């Protein structure tokens, strides 16, 4: 079929980004992964007149699998082709009791690209220390983790899940870039039964899915604030209490904490155990009664982007919150991993990211920028190692420590 | 030229260059006749019709006041309005990734640009025209049918022309190593004297069946070849000859030039430091200041001459054997390491330093990720670490820390200096240690501050500060408070400024102040550093408030 156009914002150029340094490993593993491409068509060598590049990368399985990280040009394509052949996201896939992730990228495969466009998705296989100039290849076709390959798949797609849709009409199911998210409120087995249903109906119809991951987005909420609950206080608990109760008077107005604060009026040792009395205990239960119920007027903004912000707890813990504007939280959460002599800081951390920003999608149909507690280069070298994902969320490195590290525990 | 042109357009609603071209003597003009003539000669350029719209400026430059005069073109008006190419290579091989060969070959290539030829469409572009005297005849018109020199598009197509040109060559010969950078080929391999030889001259008639020259005789350079700052050596690589000038004054340019030549060498002679010299150069202001030399700079200039006094080198790359990286510390933030397979022989050395209150373990981290970096760019993996640190130490360290760290293999090398966590605050209140409510107050204006304790046993004490800020009273209380404590102290701020500070457990900084608090820290037994929200009145932190 003839390729659909695919035009810029007018005044923006293609995407011209660095290609990161790799292992031997890695770039032998692109070399053989993009011959094999360039050998059945989906991808060419090009010359020196292209000047743009897209980053490449390698991921895993015992099979290597190759990512490329397509952000720029979905900033230079997609924000208007999020308007032109947008697609529409579901405020009922977060609802449902049971949401199932399918891998359906090798569909856009098959459809070939736009002739004019083609040039904007270069990339690059490097060269160690700089001997060879790169491995240069742009796409013919439609390539994964670019926006613009589902948009263009979407009425395909459509035409392919009617049938399955119609068998099954309380059934949720949302395509966010290469991924399928198919929400249910049947039971667990049923659930899979009706999930391999879908992947026989996909694959009877020529879609491939290397399935052969499981949500619960109902229990999904922003978690309430804790205070710390003791037998006996001392002078540093009240303290720790009055400083905690003050911090998330930021969020909660109408918290108070003049009865507490008198409680400590003489300067006393800060291992003194001190009884709590009637205006003392009363605030603490007003206090801990308005900081059960959620937020007063907190809503979602479609023009603003997402904000995500991760702190690191210890012990193999970590929490988060995901907002727009400060103390005003869409959806925070803690995030804990099993060590199992596994884990490490960046595993938690990456697979912490992924867990987000799935979610993020599931409620929101977009992903938020993280705010990462991580040097840049230390993350730029490690986090395509336990990288699952085939999207790309947007990230910056955060400078300096919080001191509000235990009050989101 | 059988070479393929490489399709070329102007940047979109751009039109070729319509340049004026200003007169010249008249030695210029003939000079410039005999030299196109010759280009014309050899189809290089041609003479066009008077449809030719645009132009470009000439002209004629004595080389290095020789019999041969040169042709220049100013194409800067030309290189705005053609479009984007791909980047021409960055950076270089560093000779440490490189790796032995029995026989290496320079080959460089001559008229290299002149060699490949230009996409016709776009040739109209360049058009240039000689002026006539006194203008009573009409120019004379040209244009390229090749690469013009100083184009924006001729590194990167000249590239990829030489690549696709190599391509046969390189199929036939997969056991020799052709590496590419601008006019220059170097052809390494294994094969024997003899043999080797042979392919070299194989090579040379295949570049010329191309229509690229390349040297008849005994190839012009032979071992060592001084190549980007380098000397490389059949079996090492090394420096090229280091020169530390000798000046009675020092000017901006002189320090930039200095603190260039430094780093350069430290590639490959272990423990330049370079902090106390770049800190001369803390001044952004003009290139031409004249800067007094400290003590500390010339003693560090004094210890990098006293290391460039005898040679040094380093080896080459061996696949086959393990890749080692030590590092050790030198004390005024600056770190050095060193990168081997072998004991005697490094393949290249390097340092780390730290600009803009911090601690060891951290610096020695963020050197782990510079060597990591770098080893990944240079050999394409990561080195296996020798590390003068505990590993309760650093697990220690990277357990309680708030960012994420990543800490690879590593072995324990006890050579002093060690790095070592020098104190730790305690995690929770300590039961029989006095408390110390803290607090510092200054003036926005006049400068002028106090700095003051309560304790819970009666003990009161307020100092006064001349020409401070509020920080530095913070800070400044905390310090009182350990002055006058025992070995162990609980110490409550109402500043989350100094509880920043003093929570990330620094070693060193750039204050004399913290040093000093890091100092009585460290000669305490236990210290608990507490919170409370300013002006809350919860009792202890008031009266301190209300005392200074
Ligand atoms: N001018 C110039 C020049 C000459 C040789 C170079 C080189 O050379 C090499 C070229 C191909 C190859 F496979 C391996 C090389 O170097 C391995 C190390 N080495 C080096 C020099 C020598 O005499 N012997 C030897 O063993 C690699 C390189 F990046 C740049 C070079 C630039
Ligand atoms: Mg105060």
């Amino acid at each position: 079929i003839e390729t659909v156009p695919v035009k810029l914002k007018p005044g923006m150029d293609g995407p011209k980004v660095k290609q990161w340094p790799l292992t031997e490993e890695k770039i032998k593993a692109l070399v053989e992964i993009c011959t094999e491409m360039e050998k059945e068509g989906k991808i060419s060598k090009i010359g020196p007149e292209n000047p743009y590049n897209t980053p490449v990368f390698a991921i895993k399985s015992t099979k290597w699998r190759k990512l490329v990280d397509f952000r720029e040009l979905n900033k230079r394509t997609q924000d208007f082709w999020e308007v032109q052949l947008g697609i529409p996201h579901p405020a009922g896939l977060k609802k449902k009791k049971s949401v199932t992730v399918l891998d359906v990228g090798d569909a856009y495969f098959s459809v070939p690209l736009d002739e004019d466009f083609r040039k904007y998705t270069a990339f690059t296989i490097p060269s160690i220390n700089n001997e060879t100039p790169g491995i240069r290849y742009q796409y013919n076709v439609l390539p994964q983790g670019w926006k613009g390959s589902p948009a263009i798949f979407q009425s395909s797609m459509t035409k392919i899940l009617e049938p399955f849709k119609k068998q099954n009409p309380d059934i949720v199911i949302y395509q966010y870039m290469d991924d399928l998210y198919v929400g249910s409120d049947l039971e667990i087995g049923q659930h899979r039964t009706k999930i391999e249903e879908l992947r026989q109906h996909l694959l009877r119809w020529g879609l491939t899915t290397p399935d052969k991951y499981e949500l619960h987005p109902d229990k999904w909420t922003v978690q309430p604030i804790v205070l710390p609950e003791k037998d006996s206080w001392t002078v540093n608990d009240i303290q720790k209490l009055v400083g905690k109760l003050n911090w998330a008077s930021q969020i909660y107005p109408g918290i108070k904490v003049r009865q507490l604060s008198k409680l400590l009026r003489g300067t006393k040792a800060l291992t003194e155990v001190i009884p709590l009395t009637e205006e003392a205990e009363l605030e603490l239960a007003e206090n801990r009664e308005i900081l059960k119920e959620p937020v007063h007027g907190v809503y979602y903004d479609p023009s603003k982007d997402l904000i995500a912000e991760i702190q690191k707890q210890g012990q193999g813990q970590w929490t988060y919150q995901i907002y727009q504007e400060p103390f005003k939280n869409l959806k925070t959460g803690k995030y804990a991993r099993m060590r199992g002599a596994h884990t490490n800081d960046v595993k938690q951390l990456t697979e912490a990211v992924q867990k987000i920003t799935t979610e993020s999608i599931v409620i929101w149909g977009k992903t938020p920028k993280f705010k990462l507690p991580i040097q840049k280069e230390t993350w730029e070298t490690w986090w395509t190692e336990y990288w699952q994902a085939t999207w790309i969320p947007e990230w910056e490195f955060v400078n300096t420590p919080p001191l509000v590290k235990l009050w989101y525990q | 030229s059988p070479i393929e042109t490489v399709p070329v357009k102007l940047k979109p609603g751009m039109d070729g260059p319509k340049v004026k071209q200003w007169p010249l003597t008249e030695e210029k003009i003939k000079a410039l006749v005999e030299i196109c003539t010759e280009m014309e000669k050899e189809g290089k350029i041609s003479k066009i019709g008077p449809e030719n719209p645009y132009n470009t400026p000439v002209f004629a430059i004595k080389k290095k006041d020789s019999t041969k005069w040169r042709k220049l073109v100013d194409f800067r008006e030309l290189n705005k309005r053609t479009q984007d190419f791909w980047e021409v290579q960055l950076g270089i091989p560093h000779p440490a990734g490189l790796k032995k060969k029995k026989s290496v070959t320079v080959l460089d290539v001559g008229d290299a640009y002149f060699s490949v030829p230009l996409d016709e469409d776009f040739r109209k572009y360049t058009a240039f025209t000689i002026p006539s005297i006194n203008n009573e005849t009409p120019g004379i018109r040209y244009q390229y049918n090749v690469l013009p020199q100083g184009w924006k598009g001729s590194p990167a197509i000249f590239q990829s022309s030489m690549t696709k040109i190599l391509e046969p060559f390189a199929a036939q010969n997969p056991d020799i190593v052709i590496y590419q950078y601008m006019d220059d080929l170097y052809v390494g391999s294994d094969l024997e004297i003899g043999q080797h030889r042979t392919k070299i001259e194989e090579l040379r008639q295949h570049l010329l069946r191309w229509g690229l020259t390349t040297p008849d005789k005994k190839h012009q350079k032979e071992p060592p070849f001084l190549w980007m700052g380098y000397e490389l050596h059949p079996d090492k690589w090394t420096v090229q000859p280091i020169v530390l000038p000798e000046k009675d004054s020092w000017t901006v340019n002189d320090i930039q030039k200095l603190v260039g030549k430094l780093n350069w060498a430290s590639q490959i002679y272990p423990g330049i430091k370079v902090r106390q010299l770049s800190k001369l150069l803390r001044g952004t202001k003009a290139l031409t200041e004249v800067i007094p030399l400290t003590e500390e700079a010339e003693l560090e200039l004094a210890e990098n001459r006293e290391i460039l006094k005898e040679p040094v080198h380093g080896v080459y790359y061996d696949p086959s054997k393990d890749l080692i990286a030590e590092i050790q510390k030198q004390g005024q933030g600056q770190w050095t390491y060193q990168i081997y397979q072998e004991p005697f022989k490094n393949l290249k050395t390097g340092k780390y330093a730290r600009m803009r209150h911090t601690n060891d373990v951290k610096q020695l981290t963020e050197a782990v990720q510079k060597i990591t970096t770098e080893s990944i760019v240079i050999w394409g993996k990561t080195p296996k670490f020798k590390l003068p640190i505990q590993k309760e130490t650093w697990e220690t360290w990277w357990t309680e820390y708030w960012q994420a760290t990543w800490i690879p293999e590593w072995e324990f090398v006890n050579t002093p200096p060690l790095v070592k966590l020098w104190y730790q605050l305690e995690k929770e209140p300590i039961v029989g240690a006095e408390t110390f409510y803290v607090d510092g107050a200054a003036n926005r204006e006049t400068k002028l501050g106090k700095a003051g304790y309560v304790t819970n046993k009666g003990r009161q004490k307020v100092v006064p500060l001349t020409n401070t800020t509020n920080q530095k009273t913070e800070l400044q209380a905390i310090y009182l408070a350990l002055q006058d404590s025992g070995l162990e102290v609980n110490i409550v701020t109402d500043s989350q400024y100094a509880l920043g500070i003093i929570q990330a457990q620094p070693d060193k900084s750039e204050s004399e102040l913290v040093n000093q608090i890091i100092e009585q820290l460290i000669k305490k037994e236990k210290v608990y550093l507490a919170w409370v929200p300013a002006h809350k009145g919860i009792g202890g932190n008031e009266q301190v408030d209300k005392l200074v």
